[PDB]
């Protein structure tokens, strides 16, 4: 129940539970597959 | 025709037979099992070599003589030094294993006397010294020589106070844990089959004992007129369900 | 805003009420239960495991002596041990029941009483046990004490005789703590024949005593025990 | 539910009251197996016997005390109780110790209350109201040096501010790092040949340090903490023999030497009423 | 409902007034057997004289009384009021007693309310904080020797923490042992010939401890406890005569000798209005 | 958190009043109740009964 | 609405709302009439 | 009503109303039955 | 008005807590959000790209 | 969910713990991809790693 009308004056966020480190681990432009070589 | 009474184990290549049995008890009702996935932190696939390490150790026998306090042994460190079994334990980083334990000792219609086997989950024993002084390792970790209640205070050892379980409770009321007497008139051996009980998964077998035995005259032994005044006990204990994890180079424990 | 009015006993703390807090750790995750043998939900049922009696008291410093009720062959008529009921204190003071219903104020329920011989096989002895309620003294001999609750028990290839104390009482709670009003009776036993030993044999014979209680048993208001205390906080 | 079943005479070949204890069970018997009995009901669930019911009241388990005063040339704050701190744990008092210790193994949430007090004991004009703040500083985390370090900052650790007179609730979940808290431990932190013995290598849990927020006034203020814990959510495994023999030491099993006897000496007589 | 029927003249053989007293009947005659009535309805329930009602408005029923001060070199802490305590009971104060006396046996749920306030007789600089600590310490249970013992601890024992000027309520189911509580007992504890008699040996409830948490201050402060009690859910039997002389001990039913007459002497004759 | 006011009154202890409290023994079971004869719900049950007038005063 | 677990938290209880009063002022084993003789 | 997110904060549990002293009183291997001999 | 007990522990601030509270700027408007690359939503994200270890620390 | 799988001996041509860094990415290796292992599960989700818990007190 919000008390308030104003939405800063909820309580905290509930968790993402989104998850994707791909951007940050594999920024790679073409897809490298595990256990295919690296360099062809 | 089958009695209480008579029974057979049979474990990978040894048998023991007794034809004067009270039963057998099972710890808290639960027979040993492997570690299931469900429960499982480590990673690595364990190794189970069944028959080679799940049979049974007869340790050396003791002595029981009118004045005799009673003994203790702490598992798996007992077993050390048996066959396969230590092997493994000294090589993997971590294990697991339940155990059958039978404790026995004859005698004849005309001798008394009773003795108390009971298997304690983790028996942290107290220093004889009072305060916050520790027991060090070696004291408890005698293996399969086990520790003699009636032998002296060391330093650096446990108490060795019998009404007391070696941790300020009393005699009296280990009856709460799993448990069988052997009474000379009726019992011959003692058998507890011993599940693996911890608050983790798997531990490791050299830093942490999980249950001590310990088998305690209480009712004096009484021989016959003239007869030799003493009879040995004998400890027989078999791993079973043994599982090792995390093989590696070879522990190294002090003494 | 909506109007409120704050009744007599905002903000006490009382030890024993039960509401909800936040949490200091928000969204914390514990670690996983993994099944452990031996779990507990009931002090009651734990007290029906039944635990040795120090029946023999006469000593002077505790001993495992103390466990061990002595027989003496060829005597007759006469009297193995007496004690009174009071489950809280003296010889079931000790024991595994009489220190749990230390924690409560009123018991109520019947009691479970054997006792296991461990003389030699080839003896033999008749035993009668007695518990006596409520109103009359601890008896002074057999044939006052076998007008009472009694069991003849003939010593066999059977060890162990569970004498068992049924509930006999106006009120229906006693206090653990000695109450007079609430007092429950005495227990005896005396040679219903007598301990006969073999040839080759000699000396006392003893039997081990043990108490738990019947699935009958009710505990309730708990409350502190007498049997710890300290001085000063321990330190590591 | 019955308490007791109607039952008369027996004259039987069925002997319900001769067992062999040797075989470590306890036989079930009843007043029925033995007496001739009248139904009776039991009226009584046994709920005040739940372990949750058991562990589950506040205890004091711990009492500490620190003052406000100024720290003007105090080399050392820790010293001055200018901000003491606790090594939390659950057995430095005995109440509640001999009750956990029932168990091998034990799991619960705790619900912490902390009143605090304050005293002035010599000479006053007034009473001053403090603010106390109480940090629970795990280990890894640095600890507090002075009265007014960063530390006090407190950034990720959770901290709860209150006035001296009130008390503080909050509550933690099941911190422990296995399945359950080991009320017994027989083991070490590794094979060393003089690593400490017992469970102090175990509960590893880490200590909460309260300081009051207070600059100081003229005269000086004793405060003095009194944390409650209760169990909520109680899981207990492996039952064991009552605590006997007095304690000694936060995590060993120690008794004191030259103790007394614990069972009571009759006067009289085996046979004695 | 009517009160009163309508009822007009009468000249029967059918007389509802003449009775016989000596059947231990108390015939139910009413206005119009005797005289004419017209009709006339109740327009009220009786609500107000229910024993729920009558038994449950709080009464005070106990004040004690302790005191903050340095225990410094204090023998017997009990003896200084460090920490009273009280041997509950519900007839120390009479009010409330000779209501619940017009009854046998009386079961009911309490709920107490405690309200502490704080005196300072002489000379101080203020008025201190003082929290108090009231413990239900039931009979087999370790009773507090000094103001600050293990006992304080309160583990497994109710306690409630309030401050003094505050107050603090909390309810107690029916702690009797039997179904109801005797108001009145014609009995001994056994057949003793010198033992007590009375309820004295029957309401054995035990007592409840007090103590101030404060440590001392530089004055001395006074704190005066008063204990109410209200009745609620509850069940009276067999009602007895109201009492009539004082009341000279709590559980006995003695009097005063050289009491006074309690029936008042008329100014005048028999025949006098 | 909800906002709230708190009406003159508050803290007040009344006499008369009927609110609930906190258990201090939670859980505990009371003796089971047995028949008594005799159960008194109403005084309006007992002043119906006749008790003697002490009418000659006069001592 | 009851905030609290057990029964002896509750408030009062709500009128009997009973009341027989023969068991007082006619407990006479053979039944008496108003207006019948009294003792026959 | 809990008011709190996490579990930790929702106050005492119920009763287990489990019960089973079994695994305490009997832990025996092959079944004991109360009547029939103890040592057959 | 009705009847309310405040439990212990009212009045304390915990800063781990997570209530609601009154807005001081009613009725303000933040700015759009736009697209940016790079969202993080857990630290479990990012310590899964690896880092270079200073292993040679001898220095 | 499981954080590990059982895996067993390999002998291929096919090899996932050989890879070029100079890349840029941090391929997914996993325990099983060089040791034999056993089906274990996660038991948590990461809830106290989301931002909104770490900037969040
Ligand atoms: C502000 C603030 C302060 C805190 C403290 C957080 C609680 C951390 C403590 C965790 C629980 O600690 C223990 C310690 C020991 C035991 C235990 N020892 C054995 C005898 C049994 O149980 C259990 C819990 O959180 N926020
Ligand atoms: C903190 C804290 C303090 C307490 C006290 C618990 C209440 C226990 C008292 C139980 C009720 O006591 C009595 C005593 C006497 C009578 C009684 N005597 C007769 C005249 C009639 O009733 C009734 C109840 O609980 N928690």
């Amino acid at each position: 129940i919000n008390y308030y009308k104003d939405a800063a004056s909820t309580s905290s966020a509930g968790q993402s539970l989104s998850m994707d480190p791909s951007k940050f681990t594999e920024p790679v432009k073409d897809l490298m597959l595990k256990g295919a070589p690296a360099l062809n | 025709g089958y009695s209480d009474r008579v029974q057979q184990i049979t474990l990978g290549n040894s048998t023991i037979t007794t034809q004067e049995a009270a039963n057998a008890v099972v710890c808290y009702a639960e027979w040993p099992e492997y570690l299931p996935d469900v429960d499982a932190s480590d990673v690595n696939k364990t190794s189970k070599p069944d028959t080679s390490v799940c049979r049974f150790y007869t340790l050396d026998s003791k002595t029981w003589t009118t004045g005799s306090k009673g003994w203790c042994w702490k598992l798996p460190d007992a077993l050390k030094d048996m066959g396969v079994f230590g092997q493994n334990m000294f090589f993997h980083s971590l294990g697991r294993s339940g155990y059958t334990v039978h404790v026995q000792c004859n005698a004849t219609k005309f001798h008394s006397g009773c003795l108390l086997v009971v298997v304690i989950p983790e028996h942290q024993l107290a220093s004889h010294e009072g305060g916050n002084v520790s027991v060090k390792y070696t004291f408890t970790h005698p293996g399969e020589r086990g520790i003699d209640l009636s032998s002296a205070n060391e330093v650096g050892g446990p108490v060795k106070d019998v009404l007391y379980n070696m941790n300020g409770t009393l005699l009296g009321n280990l009856l709460i844990f799993p448990h069988q007497f052997i009474n000379l008139r009726t019992n011959n051996t003692a058998t507890i089959v011993i599940p693996y009980i911890n608050s983790v998964p798997i531990d490791s077998m050299t830093r942490h004992n999980n249950v001590s035995l310990m088998v305690i005259p209480i009712a004096p032994l009484t021989v016959p007129t003239g007869a030799t005044p003493s009879l040995p006990i004998t400890v027989t204990i078999a791993p079973m369900c043994t599982e090792f994890s995390g093989i590696r180079s070879k522990s190294i424990v002090p003494q | 805003g909506l109007p409120t009015t704050t009744l007599p006993g905002s903000g006490q703390f009382l030890t024993t009420d039960d509401r909800q807090s936040p949490s200091a750790l928000p969204n914390y995750e514990p670690t996983p239960r993994i099944h452990i043998p031996g779990k507990v939900h009931n002090l009651l049922e734990i007290i029906q495991v039944d635990t040795l009696i120090p029946m023999n008291n006469t000593h002077t410093k505790d001993e495992v002596n103390s466990y061990l009720i002595p027989l003496n062959a060829n005597r007759q008529n006469e009297q193995v041990f007496g004690t009174n009921l009071f489950i809280g204190d003296g010889v079931f003071k000790t024991t595994l029941l009489g220190e749990i219903v230390q924690y409560y104020t009123h018991w109520s329920g019947s009691l479970r009483f054997s006792l296991m011989y461990t003389g030699p096989a080839l003896s033999s002895a008749k035993l009668i046990l007695a518990y006596t309620p409520p109103g009359a003294r601890g008896p002074q001999d057999r044939r006052e004490a076998m007008l009472g609750t009694h069991v003849v028990w003939d010593i066999g290839l059977q060890s162990t005789i569970v004498m068992t104390i049924p509930w006999t009482s106006g009120v229906q709670f006693r206090y653990t703590d000695p109450d007079t009003y609430t007092s429950a009776g005495f227990l005896s036993c005396w040679y219903q024949t007598s301990l006969i030993l073999p040839p080759e044999t000699t000396g006392q014979v003893y039997l081990l005593s043990f108490i738990s209680a019947c699935p009958d048993f009710k505990l309730r208001l708990m409350k502190d025990t007498q049997t710890i205390s300290q001085t000063v906080a321990l330190t590591e | 539910t019955v308490a007791s079943i109607s039952s008369g005479p027996k004259h039987t070949q069925k002997v319900p009251i001769l067992t062999a204890n040797e075989t470590g069970a306890t036989m079930p018997v009843l007043p029925s197996d033995s007496i001739e009995t009248r139904t009776t009901y039991m009226h009584f669930n046994g709920s005040e016997t739940d372990v949750e019911c058991f562990l589950g009241r506040a205890a004091c388990v711990h009492v500490t005390e620190i003052q406000n005063k100024d720290a003007t040339g105090i080399d050392n704050h820790r010293e001055a109780k200018l901000f003491n701190d606790w090594k939390i744990s659950l057995s430095s008092l005995v109440q509640l110790r001999k009750k956990l210790e029932l168990f091998t193994y034990v799991r619960f949430d705790s619900e912490y209350t902390i009143l605090a007090t304050a005293s002035q004991p010599d000479s006053a004009n007034y009473s001053s109201n403090l603010v106390v703040q109480a940090m629970y500083v795990p280990p890894g985390a640095p600890n507090p040096k002075e009265w007014d370090d960063y530390t006090w900052q407190s950034a990720s650790n959770p901290s709860v501010f209150f006035k001296v007179g009130d008390t503080s609730r909050f509550s933690v979940p099941y911190v422990g790092l296995a399945s359950a808290y080991n009320c017994f431990y027989d083991g070490y932190s590794h094979d060393d040949a003089e690593t400490q013995y017992g469970i102090t290598v175990l509960n590893h849990m880490g200590s909460m340090a309260f300081r009051i927020v207070n600059e100081h006034d003229e005269h000086k203020t004793l405060v003095k903490i009194r944390v409650y814990h209760r169990a909520k959510h109680v899981e207990a495994w492996i039952p064991r023999a009552p605590r006997a023999l007095p304690y000694t030491s936060i995590g060993r099993t120690n008794y004191p030497k030259n103790t007394e006897p614990v069972i009571k000496k009759r006067k009289g007589d085996i046979k004695s009423y």
